[PDB]
């Protein structure tokens, strides 16, 4: 019943800039804190920012200055942008969410593939 | 930069085996204030998303076994399977969730024979 599900570019070009969108459904941004993650055979997982019910925002320090997070409680989607993109960005990018009330307490995107090359 | 560090980076159990896998942190997950430990254990099968399994570092998520079981508190945090099943074959990951940026462990590759 409860599903995130993350759209994206596929393949970008470098210095290009990324967008990607989590689109909610099932339940309430406002009761639920949103996560962007992304992962990678090479790099690992990586936490890249959050944004929390109440509109607070925050970013993985390291990679802050090229990252942007927003929300729509309306249309119930977080959104991502990643700027100065390199080769070294190309990863698996997934929003998750965790709250309570749920069947579940999280719930983890089914993550949208980014080739950057 | 709180480092998620876990051991061992792989092993080999058999079916009915108890599994043990450690998860340790450089500084304590334990928020004097609720006084709960905010570390998150996830599976990973294969082409698949993670899972949450134990959050709050013993609070099993719904759906989950009672053979999964969490415990620890403080830096140094362990996930049991008390009586490991061949489905349990996958990669554990531990979260921190204290601090941002909040990082995760390397993983622990469990595999079942
Ligand atoms: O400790 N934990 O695993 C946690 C704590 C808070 C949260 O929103 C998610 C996970």
């Amino acid at each position: 019943q409860v599903q995130l599900v993350e759209s994206g570019p596929g393949l970008v070009a470098p210095s290009q800039s990324l967008s990607i969108t989590c689109t909610v459904s099932g339940i309430s941004l406002s009761r639920y804190n949103v996560h962007w993650v992304r992962q990678s055979p090479g790099k690992g997982l990586e936490w890249l920012g959050m944004i929390w019910g109440g509109g607070s925002i925050e970013y993985n320090p390291a990679l802050k200055s090229r990252l942007s997070i927003s929300k729509d409680n309306s249309k119930s989607q977080i959104f991502l942008k990643m700027n100065s993109l390199q080769t070294d960005d190309s990863a698996m990018y997934y929003c998750v969410s965790y709250g309570y009330g749920g069947d579940r307490f999280s719930y983890w995107g089914q993550g949208t593939l980014v080739t950057v090359s | 930069d709180v480092v998620m560090t876990q051991t061992p980076s792989s092993l080999a159990m058999s079916v009915g085996q108890k599994v043990t896998m450690s998860c340790k942190s450089s500084q304590s997950l334990l928020n004097i204030s609720n006084q709960k430990n905010y570390l998150a254990w996830y599976q990973q099968k294969p082409g698949q998303s993670p899972k949450l399994l134990v959050y709050f570092a013993s609070t099993r998520e719904s759906g989950v076994p009672d053979r999964f079981i969490g415990s620890g508190s403080g830096t140094d945090f362990t996930l049991t399977i008390s009586s490991v099943q061949a489905e349990d074959q996958a990669d554990y990951f531990c979260q921190q969730h204290y601090r941002a940026p909040r990082t995760f462990g390397g993983g622990t590759k469990l595999e079942i024979k």
